[PDB]
RNA sequence: CACGACCUCAGCUCAGACGAGAAGACCCGCUGAAUUUAAGCAUAUUACUAAGCGGAGGAAAAGAAACCAACCGGGAUUCCCCCAGUAGCGGCGAGCGAAGAGGGAAAAGUCCAGCGCCGAAUCCCCGCCCCAGGGCGAGGGACCUGUGGCGUACG
RNA sequence: UGUCGGCCCCCGCCCCGCCGGGGUGCGGUUCCUCCCGGAGUCGGGUUGUUUGGGAAUGCAGCCCAAAGCGGGUGGUAAACU
RNA sequence: UUUCCUCACUUACCCGGUG
């Protein structure tokens, strides 16, 4: 567990790391798309969940 | 010029397709029945069903051998009723065109298949064209309009019927014609429909 | 199986009713087993000040007090174990029943009622017949609270 | 003096029609002159199919009934038999006219 | 439950209360309707006369909304009105009728069945009778249609 | 046979990697880091 | 199988019923499963109505609910345009919108119009910042007397229609009710054969 | 291929990824019987079931009308009650058998191709700079056999 | 056990607030002009299967093979409206 | 523009031979 730390601080920033180094939640969740491309918004939906979005209303009775 | 080849790819009795439908079936029956096209031979129709020239989309010709279904039994012997004796006007309850995109989308795994067009005709085999996707590429999983097909219920979707191809023979739709599939499949429906609800207090 | 019976709401209510009356007269409360050979009247109407009881103590003197302490004492004497094999079964312990209690508003009358053994407290509004007339007979010995005495002419209503 | 029935000619309860512009589906498969222009140039490139071709040979002759008979064998509903050899009779009458 | 049951008392019995000569098989004379032509035809032609065979048209698709009309008698033509209604016109015949919508009340058809109080009245229904106008207009009164 | 497939299904071994991550579920599948120290 | 006189008896029970059959076990816990998700989605959106947006007032098709209102789906692009609101606008105040119902008459159409009017004037709208409030935007004290109202938003009033006891003409009274019904059926079987005439 | 471009098609233990098997109560696509009933039996029934094959998810499938209705018209899908053992199917024998309306649970709608304006305004890879989120490179590509923006039957 | 009792160590959720990096305005227009759509597909014949769907309810094979005031449906085959 | 039959063309299709 010494050389495991000195390993990931040596892989840390590199864009490929070893496979034992990476995340190992579950095959269905590493697959997975991440925050970033979940993110993504395209240019035409931006626009409609900008003056489109629903307001915060009440009714009297 | 998109409507021009939309409209120009109907008439395919008049001479100039009657001509292009025959040599194009013969060099697509010298090629393997299983084989990659470089592009669409039809791109008015591949982007009509889906198809973009973005990377990661290839494309697959397969062949299939057109006809009836010829039941498996040994030496035509159906033991049973003389109702179920027919081995030889038997047909596939699945369209033929939904066997040749199941058929190139098990070949390719890690591909999902997008949808299939006819490219070709005879009177032994049909000639189509299957449009998959590669589900992993950055070029398709940064795009919004597409990441709905990275997703992990759509896994071999042309053999669960959810293809344009393969969801006509499920004999699903709206109306009085469509009333076997009310609740999804014909077997949702069937299963409802048989259930002995017994409640509570009945 | 048929686990559940339906019965008619008409029929529900002609059972409380039944069963309500039942708990005003000296004879069928004394023979369903309750000993209130001692209590000040058979309808036993208290006020409403028993509603904001808090603590067990405070509602253990009302009933020394109402001389309804011996139909609970019965209620510890009755404290035995079940015969057969439904002691497996998590019904090994056994008592006997206690003077029910209605009330109008619960500012503490359930909890200050709880850990006395044999007490149930019903709402005025919603009375279950399981509770008010056990095992089918009638004359539980009720202990109404002068809002729940109230309300209830209104519930069910005079024939006027 | 005469109240709405419930059967007949002037059957149903009596309300004043809301008529409003027509719903932008119901404008599906009409004819554009972009539609008529790429139609009818494909046609000069295309031809016509090997039963239209035999067809109109039956038309000069006139022989309406075995054209219209040949055509309802080919395409099928007798409502596309006639549209189909009014569509051929008006580009024989018109190759006639050059 | 199985305290009241018969077989409680048939313990001991030996066939069951199902006889020593002809015993209690399984299916002696066909399942379900089985032989209603041939074995069981006295029983069919006794009880269920017109069993077999077809008889009148066939109607494809039946939509029972719209053969829907409930009618509606002239004996119970004053339940759709309160009964004192009833009696406030009663006294004062000259003119003043209380009109009484069948159609809002869940009926369509009026059908003169019993006998109508001698008052003036009003009926809006969607369908009359020959009778049941003719026992309005004796007794005083219109029968207006409703569409 | 429901004899046979009940002797040889998931579970009648013994799951060594499966039955971590069912330990692992139950707290999001945790990693990277590590509990507070003394 | 027969005995005597009884009844004939088709009890579809000749399938392997026994393997599907669904007991209602989990009705009363069902409801509290609702019941919950009722009050959680209340508390997501609190200062909004529970029941949803506001729903119109439509007719029954068939003669045999003829007279029946019913509170239909959405309102249409029609009786949108006729009370100022816009189409999509309509989506974020909560007011339903479908494109497929149409208007046949007028007395369906005001019937709606009056019901979206008097909706807005209820409708209390909260701005996007309390920094800046816009035009749109409700006044600051009614917002301190807001509230999330439980039950349908403006359930439709099936107001009773009572006509008054009006005095018999001698017009009213010659009217014969069972002839013009009978001849009104025999106007409609003979009409299309009178127009060859 | 004398020297290049392209098309089509190959090779690798080429740089980086993906598919396989398991499980399978529920779910989706095919395939598919006979015991049994008809007091025999061949259509029917059993049954568009058991077994067999393929593919998933925490739900799946279905889903925003080429719908129902024939009315003063309803308005995606799914589920429950009812419609209803009804219309109807059937050696019209045994048997089989939905749906509209209506009352409820839940409700949310939308994106392309095509049409054609915008100097391909678009995307991936590589080498990097700043604090999951933004820029740079006279780097390499994809793409005009069409990427992106506006826009889809409610115009 | 009862007390939504008390305390401690992790972690999550919506809204509000200012600071920091990227988003680009929207509607009304009985006003003008332009554009407006998914072929071996529909449909027809035939065959097998399926359905309560019955001179076809769905699906599929082979053959024929579209139109653009067109096309589908309106539970009886067929022509006109 | 045509149907029947017959003879031809080779590129569809089919068979054989070869490193
Ligand atoms: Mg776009
Ligand atoms: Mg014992
Ligand atoms: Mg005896
Ligand atoms: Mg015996
Ligand atoms: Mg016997
Ligand atoms: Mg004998
Ligand atoms: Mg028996
Ligand atoms: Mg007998
Ligand atoms: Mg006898
Ligand atoms: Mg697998
Ligand atoms: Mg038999
Ligand atoms: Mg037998
Ligand atoms: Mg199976
Ligand atoms: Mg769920
Ligand atoms: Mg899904
Ligand atoms: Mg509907
Ligand atoms: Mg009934
Ligand atoms: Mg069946
Ligand atoms: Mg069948």
């Amino acid at each position: 567990q010494t050389q495991k730390e000195n390993l990931r601080k040596f892989y840390k920033g590199k864009k490929y790391k070893p496979l034992d180094l990476r995340p190992k939640k579950t095959r269905a969740i590493r697959r997975q798309l991440t925050k970033h491309e979940e993110n993504l918004m395209t240019k035409k939906m931006q626009r409609k969940s900008r003056l489109y979005s629903i307001r915060k209303f009440a009714v009297k009775a | 010029a998109y409507k021009y080849m939309q409209e120009l790819w109907r008439k395919k009795q008049s001479d100039v397709m009657r001509f292009l439908l025959r040599v194009r079936c013969w060099q697509y029956r010298q090629l393997s029945s299983l084989h990659r096209a470089p592009r669409p031979t039809r791109p008015d129709k591949a982007r009509r069903l889906g198809y973009k020239a973005k990377q990661g989309y290839v494309i697959y010709r397969i062949r299939v051998r057109r006809g009836g279904r010829k039941r498996p039994v040994p030496k035509g012997a159906t033991y049973g009723k003389p109702v179920h004796h027919g081995v030889n006007q038997i047909k596939f309850a699945r369209s033929l065109q939904s066997v040749a995109e199941e058929r190139a989308g098990r070949h390719c795994g890690g591909l999902r298949v997008l949808n299939s067009y006819w490219v070709g005709e005879d009177s032994t085999y049909k000639f189509f064209e299957v449009i998959l996707i590669d589900t992993f590429h950055k070029a398709i999983r940064r795009n919004p309009d597409t990441q709905w097909i990275t997703k992990a219920v759509h896994k071999h979707r042309e053999m669960r019927g959810l293809t344009s191809a393969g969801k006509k023979s499920r004999g699903l739709g709206k109306g009085h014609k469509f009333h076997l599939t009310i609740g999804g499949s014909r077997r949702a429906a069937w299963k409802r429909r048989n259930t002995l609800q017994l409640h509570r207090y009945r | 199986r048929r686990w559940h019976r339906r019965v008619n709401v008409n029929q529900k209510r002609y059972a409380m009713c039944s069963a309500l009356a039942a708990s005003a007269l000296p004879s069928l409360v004394m023979a369903k087993g309750h000993r209130i050979e001692e209590i000040p009247e058979v309808p036993l109407v208290v006020d409403d000040k028993v509603e904001g009881y808090k603590k067990t103590k405070e509602a253990v003197l009302l009933l020394k007090k109402l001389k309804a302490w011996n139909d609970i004492k019965k209620v510890y004497a009755s404290q035995r174990m079940r015969a057969g094999k439904g002691k497996m079964r998590n019904r090994r312990r056994i008592q006997r029943k206690g003077p029910c209690i209605i009330y109008n508003e619960d500012n503490g009358v359930t909890r200050a009622f709880r850990n006395i053994p044999g007490i149930t407290l019903q709402s005025v509004s919603r009375l279950d017949l399981l509770k008010l007339a056990p095992g089918g007979h009638i004359g539980r010995f009720c202990i109404w609270t002068e809002g729940a005495f109230r309300k209830l002419d209104d519930l069910y209503g005079t024939w006027r | 003096v005469r109240y709405p029935m419930a059967v007949g000619l002037n059957k149903g309860h009596k309300v004043t029609k809301n008529v409003s512009k027509p719903k932008h589906s119901r404008r599906r498969g009409r004819l554009t002159k972009h539609a008529k222009f790429a139609r009818d140039l494909i046609r000069e490139v295309c031809g016509f199919a090997p039963y239209e071709r035999r067809a109109m040979e039956l038309l000069k002759v006139s022989k309406d009934k075995r054209a219209l008979k040949f055509i309802k064998k080919r395409v099928g509903t007798h409502i596309r038999a006639k549209r189909k050899r009014e569509e051929l009779s008006n580009t024989l009458a018109a190759m006639r006219k050059a | 439950p199985t305290k009241k049951s018969k077989t409680r008392k048939l313990r001991g019995h030996v066939s069951h209360g199902h006889g020593r000569v002809g015993k209690h098989r399984k299916h002696p004379g066909g399942r379900g309707n089985a032989g209603g032509l041939h074995h069981h035809r006295i029983n069919f032609d006794k009880y269920h006369p017109g069993y077999f065979g077809k008889v009148g048209m066939r109607h494809y698709h039946l939509k029972r909304n719209t053969t829907f009309c409930p009618t509606i008698n002239l004996d119970k033509l004053w339940t759709l009105v309160s009964e004192q209604t009833r009696v406030n016109y009663s006294q004062k015949p000259d003119g003043p009728a209380p009109i009484i919508d069948v159609v809002r009340a869940g009926y369509f058809k009026v059908l003169g069945k019993g006998k109508l109080p001698k008052q003036p009245v009003i009926v809006k229904a969607k369908f009359f009778s020959r009778r049941a106008e003719e026992k309005i207009k004796g007794v005083g009164g219109a029968c207006v249609l409703t569409a | 046979s429901a004899k046979a497939k009940r002797r040889s299904t998931t579970g009648t071994g013994r799951m060594r990697h499966m039955k971590v991550v069912f330990r692992r579920f139950r707290n999001g599948f945790r990693e990277g880091t590590v509990p507070k120290p003394r | 199988a027969p005995s005597r006189n009884g009844m004939i008896l088709n009890p579809h029970f000749h399938k392997d019923w026994q393997k599907r059959v669904r007991t209602w076990f989990n009705q009363p816990a069902r409801k509290i499963r609702r019941r919950k998700a009722r009050q959680a989605k209340a508390r997501r959106i609190a200062p909004r109505p529970v029941s949803g947006p506001l729903r119109p007032v439509v007719r029954c098709p068939t003669i045999r609910y003829h007279t029946k209102v019913r509170a239909g789906r959405g309102f249409t692009l029609e009786e949108l345009k006729a009370a100022g609101i816009n189409k999509k606008v309509a989506r974020t105040i909560g007011i339903s919108v479908d494109s497929r119902r149409r208007n046949r008459s007028t007395e369906s159409l005001q019937a709606n119009v009056q019901r979206l009017k008097e909706y807005r004037t209820k409708l209390i709208i909260f701005p996007r910042k309390a920094a800046k409030p816009k035009k749109g935007d409700s006044t600051e004290e009614e917002l301190k007397m807001a509230t999330q109202l439980t039950g349908p938003v403006m359930p439709i009033k099936k107001v009773h229609k009572k006509e008054k006891a009006r005095v018999i003409s001698e017009d009213e009274k010659n009217f014969k009710a069972f002839a013009s019904l009978r001849m009104a059926r025999a106007n409609a079987r003979l009409f299309g054969i009178r127009a060859k005439r």
